[PDB]
């Protein structure tokens, strides 16, 4: 069955682009990170 | 005296930094500029 497997694959990996593209919480891991460590260095900025 | 690190006392502001030309229009009665986290990033020359 090789020919559908490489075109369900093929599409599939067609589909990631978008479904990571549009929904907002797919790189939440990632940017939560990068959020955790501004506020913590604001209000070390704000405890001044 | 521009471009040089200075001790400065405006009109009663004081501050240790580099004075420079800037791209931000002050508002006529605004005075003194701030920036995220309460810096004093701008001033305007009482004299000029």
């Amino acid at each position: 069955n090789q020919k559908l497997i490489a075109n369900q694959f093929n599409s599939a990996i067609g589909k990631i682009q978008d479904s990571l593209s549009s929904t907002p919480s797919a790189l939440g891991k990632l940017q939560d990170v990068v959020n955790h460590n501004a506020q913590a260095l604001n209000t070390l900025v704000k405890q001044l | 005296v521009k471009n040089k690190c200075v001790n400065f006392n405006f009109n009663g502001l004081k501050g240790t930094g580099v004075l420079t030309e800037s791209n931000k229009k002050f508002l006529p009665f605004q005075q003194f500029g701030r920036d995220i986290a309460d810096t004093t990033d701008a001033v305007r020359d009482p004299q000029t």
